[PDB]
């Protein structure tokens, strides 16, 4: 036992180096080696109060605790905690701050019988926390505070005497941090904010209602630009925390928009332009701010945190201020993510904002638009694209007369975003320009950065033009292999070479998907060789750069690479078997892309996956249980092997049997498989607190129902997964779901929402009139939800109706419950979102209804005709989108009307209200009742009809060249990137019938039209 | 998904 020699060392070297990191040593040796034992305590007691450096006072007073500890589990040394109270209120402040201290420590180790001390603690350092001779003393007791917190909650029953006690020690803590600040004393600021921080976990007993008092008080720090930067980072810090862990009490206070526009106003503090526009901290406040924006607009409604950074993009985009003009272009991009929707629909105000900053005369506000573009396609990829015919002509004049690395990176990133979303007939119009000025790009820029930015964009270039690559597929091959050579040579490449190697593996085998196999063939051996190379590299970005080639091979040549499964699912095995740890994210990155690969072999490779089901579910099985971050990707690949399985057994997507199954309509092998994964997914739901999972969960077991019925949930008769899964669902609906017990909602919780309400819209659909049932209990709650504070709430809940009415039909047994609702919703709602999908429900649930509808079809068309004559007057492409789902929704419905009970309507002005607005531009399902409805009226020579025939023709001109224009899409696009026309073969041929009858009468003017008569005949 | 990249 060299424990003494430690000591010795510590309180009589000569060099306080010595002295200092002999009692550090000391302190560990204390658990192992500890019949002289008070020798050693009382020289221990005597250095720590008059050594002369506080470094070498503080190593004597830990070893203390740990001895302390010891002796009190042999409920020894009795007089310790005595004295150390004794020595806390004694007239010395320095006597004091050595006591406090050595307290702080036996509290730090968390011995048991300080437990039996909560009051001693309590009464003390209500007294030292406001000690005027010493700051320290008054931080040390803070510091002690978090320790008699958690000790007091540790009771079952917590003492409210206690917490009252603790409830009002907080003000004074506050009020240290105000002393910390004044004196500059960084060291303990930060300290003290960590104890602000432990108590957001605290219980509310202990607390009081402070919580939204410190947030106003950090806030109020993190504003003022005289405090020292370090220390407005811990006041952001502390308000991001306080909205992640604390959010209710956020809310209650309304302070989200005091916590945006304060972090808006930290952010466009001046910032190291040169640094920004060249370096590849977040310990500066205004990068701080943006996480705090990212923080809050995930976490609020966009209300709370996007409608003011909106209201303030007018000002502060025109501000003489470059940094609030770059300010608030970075706030809109971290918005976002987190409020994709809500910015969506601002893009009337945010793209001419983008490209006011790509117009700027400073780069750090053109740097900010760019990365802001960048945000918007990684978020709301095609919508963004959109505006190309703007953006493009921008963005390549930025690469042109770029003049620091980082813009050009970000010029290609965007543009690389853009191209990859950029719609099919579009990219054809700049194919040519672009891939010369692309390929002229990448000769002239030798740094790897670029170039791997450059490769992206170039093969996002392949990805939008699908079969229109072909003429540049070998030409770029042959430039890009140069980057895929000599791939298991790793040592001596630096981390962005390697980065060019897996970019250009990955784009290389997305040209694959775009020129599909007959075009790869020439170069599959080598390549296919060379990713299998990079999956035996040590490189965890490399080898799953390897496995990204594997999953687009997979989709390439589909059952044509089985031959490969033996030599591959052994390495993908391996892969996702690997440790992930602090945490590597190479690894996990492999991870996500080797199960990828994983699903895709199995879809493709139908048959001969058979034999790697077992291992594949034993080996994603476990990821889900033991996995940090693959737990949703891996129960995903679960489902996607059941899918590839229930293939194989050819069953037909969509062809199962409706209704709940006695007994099973899968072979007894495959249903095995269903049940593994079913058991699994439950499990990962009920009492499940991240709610990431369980939207993941829900999602996939929507899906899966969709596609293969109701054997995903039950089988053989019995309901225990199904009611297992209804009440769950149900719960998410009642907002009592674990993941929710931690009106505006976040879009985090509104996507919850949607995604258990879409539980039912897929179970309806697949139990028809055995839904019912289920839907008892749910059916108050939906309905409830249809009348919510909330327009976003509404609108999905009115939808989910619509929706399950049409899986329920005719053997809806609460049509006429629906209908009155939902008539009440397209009568009354102060949303025209809302009313036009509650026009969809309503002209469904009459068309299944079987009883007397006639004396709600007057009140029902005048709120239609006014739907219609309100979106008539907005006809900003989000409104748009409303306006032009609200044409389509409310004429399927009129016409569903018109069939179900053609007499009790007035054809003579509907009619014409209804061509006024066909062609539709969206939502072309509501064009099946319209056919239907057209085929009838000339059927019946009904003269309304008949004398309007020109435009009916106009109207098929377009349907059948929209047809043809999605026909050749369907063989150009590249593999694996609605649009129908006709819901059904026998709808079109129907139309085409007519469309002869057509020509047969009325002098042929069917034909007369290139478009049909090319249908015609 | 319906982009590129599968991370």
């Amino acid at each position: 036992a060299a424990l003494p020699a430690l000591i010795h060392i510590l309180q009589n070297s000569s060099n306080d180096g010595i002295k200092q990191l002999a009692g550090v040593e000391a302190r560990k040796q204390v658990s192992k080696h500890w019949a002289t034992q008070t020798s050693v305590k009382q020289s221990l007691l005597n250095s720590a109060f008059n050594e002369g450096k506080d470094a070498v006072r503080h190593a004597n007073a830990r070893v203390i605790a740990s001895i302390g500890s010891e002796e009190l589990d042999e409920k020894k040394w009795p007089e310790l905690i005595p004295n150390l109270l004794q020595a806390a209120c004694d007239s010395n402040p320095k006597i004091r701050e050595t006591a406090i201290f050595i307290i702080l420590s036996l509290l730090e180790s968390f011995n048991a019988n300080l437990a039996l001390h909560i009051d001693d603690f309590l009464n003390l350092f209500a007294q030292t926390i406001n000690d005027s001779a010493s700051l320290e003393t008054r931080s040390l007791s803070a510091q002690a505070l978090s320790y008699v917190s958690s000790l007091i909650e540790e009771e079952g029953e917590i003492n409210p005497q206690y917490a009252a006690k603790f409830a009002s020690l907080i003000p004074s803590v506050v009020q240290v941090l105000d002393a910390t600040i004044r004196e500059g004393d960084t060291t303990n600021t930060k300290l003290i904010f960590n104890c602000l921080n432990d108590f957001l976990l605290l219980d509310s007993q202990l607390t009081g209602n402070t919580i939204a008092d410190l947030v106003k008080l950090a806030l109020q720090i993190a504003v003022n630009s005289d405090v020292d930067e370090d220390i407005r980072v811990f006041a952001v810090q502390f308000v991001t925390s306080a909205l992640v862990y604390r959010k209710s009490k956020i809310n209650q206070a309304k302070l989200g928009p005091e916590i945006t526009l304060a972090a808006l106003k930290v952010a466009s503090e001046e910032i190291d332009v040169e640094d920004e526009l060249t370096n590849e901290e977040e310990n500066t406040p205004a990068l701080t701010a943006l996480r705090l924006i990212s923080n809050a607009s995930g976490e609020l409604s966009p209300s709370q945190v996007g409608v003011p950074i909106i209201e303030h993009l007018p000002t502060m985009l025109s501000s003489s201020n470059p940094f609030e003009r770059r300010s608030i272009l970075l706030a809109i991009s971290v918005l976002v993510t987190g409020s994709p929707d809500y910015t969506l629909s601002q893009f009337d105000k945010i793209i001419p904002a983008t490209v006011t900053g790509l117009k700027d005369s400073e780069a750090v506000v053109q740097l900010a638009a760019l990365k802001c573009i960048v945000q918007l396609s990684t978020n709301l990829q095609d919508e963004v694209a959109r505006y190309h015919e703007q953006y493009l002509p921008l963005v390549i004049d930025i690469i042109d007369s770029a003049k620091h690395v980082v813009i050009y990176k970000y010029a290609t990133l965007a543009l690389d975003g853009l191209l990859e979303f950029i719609a099919h007939n579009d990219i054809i119009k700049y194919l040519d320009p672009l891939m010369n000025k692309l390929f002229q790009m990448l000769e002239t820029q030798q740094s790897p950065k670029l170039r791997a930015a450059i490769v992206s964009a170039i093969g996002s270039c392949a990805f939008a033009a699908g079969s229109g690559f072909v003429p540049y597929f070998k030409t770029s091959v042959q430039y890009l292999q140069q980057f895929i050579q000599n791939v298991s040579q790793i040592e001596g490449l630096s981390e962005d070479d390697i980065e060019l190697k897996a970019l250009t593996f990955e784009n290389i085998s997305t040209m694959g998907r775009a020129v599909k196999s007959a075009a790869f063939a020439e170069y599959a051996e080598p390549l296919v060789n060379a990713a299998y190379e990079a999956i035996k590299t040590d490189s965890a970005r490399l080898r799953e750069s390897g496995y990204a080639f594997i999953a687009n091979m997979a989709k390439v040549y589909g059952k044509d690479f089985a031959p490969f499964l033996q030599t591959i699912i052994p390495e993908i095995f391996k892969t996702l078997e690997q440790e992930e740890y602090t945490v590597n994210t190479g690894i996990a990155y492999e991870k996500e892309v080797a199960a990828a690969a994983l699903s895709e072999l199995a879809i493709a490779s139908k048959e001969h996956f058979l034999e790697y089901v077992e291992p594949s579910l034993k080996v994603l099985a476990e990821q889900v249980n033991e996995s940090y971050g693959l737990k949703e990707t891996a129960l995903h690949s679960m489902w996607a092997i059941v899918k590839a399985v229930l293939l194989t057994a050819n069953l037909k997507e969509g062809e199962y049997p409706k209704g709940v199954p006695s007994g099973s309509y899968v072979d007894a092998s495959a249903l095995a498989v269903i049940q593994t994964v079913r058991e699994v997914s439950l499990n990962n739901v009920i009492e499940e607190v991240e709610t990431s999972m369980v939207i993941s969960v829900f999602q996939d077991l929507s899906e899966m129902l969709r596609l293969f019925g109701p054997i995903i949930i039950m089988d053989n008769g019995d309901s225990t997964h199904l009611d297992q899964l209804c009440r769950e669902a149900l719960s998410v609906l009642k907002g009592e779901h674990a993941c929710q017990t931690i009106l505006d909602a976040s879009e985090t919780e509104a996507t919850l929402l949607d995604v258990a309400l879409d539980i039912y819209v897929a179970l309806s659909t697949n139990l028809v009139g055995g839904f019912a049932q289920v839907f008892t209990t749910a059916k108050p709650v939906i309905l409830q939800l249809c009348q919510s504070k909330s327009k976003n709430k509404r609108s999905f809940a009115v939808g989910a109706l619509s929706e399950i009415a049409l899986g329920m039909r005719d053997e809806n047994p609460f049509i006429q419950e629906l209908l009155e609702a939902l008539i009440i919703s397209l009568t009354n709602d102060k949303s025209l979102e809302v009313r036009c999908n509650a026009s969809y429900g309503v002209g469904l649930l009459i068309e299944y209804s079987s009883f007397d509808v006639s004396a709600i079809y007057s009140p029902v068309l005048k709120s239609l005709y006014e739907i219609l004559s309100v979106a008539d007057e907005k006809n900003d492409e989000a409104t748009k989108e409303i306006v032009d789902r609200t044409f389509s929704n409310v004429c399927g419905c009129v016409a569903r009307m018109i069939l179900k009970h053609q007499n009790l309507v007035p054809l003579e002005h509907t009619i014409p209200a209804l061509l006024s607005h066909l062609p539709f531009n969206t939502a072309f399902e509501e064009y099946d009742p319209i056919f239907k409805l057209f085929l009838k009226l000339f059927q019946e020579q009904n003269s309304t009809i008949i004398n309007e025939a020109p435009k009916v023709i106009a109207i098929f001109a377009t349907v059948f060249e929209k047809e043809s224009e999605r026909i050749e899409l369907e063989t150009n696009s590249t593999l694996g990137r609605k649009r129908k026309q006709f819901q059904s073969e026998e709808i079109k041929q129907q139309v085409i019938e007519l469309l002869k009858h057509l020509n047969q009468q009325f002098n042929g003017a069917v034909a007369q039209n290139p478009v049909l008569a090319q249908v015609i005949a | 998904g319906g982009a590129k990249r599968h991370r």
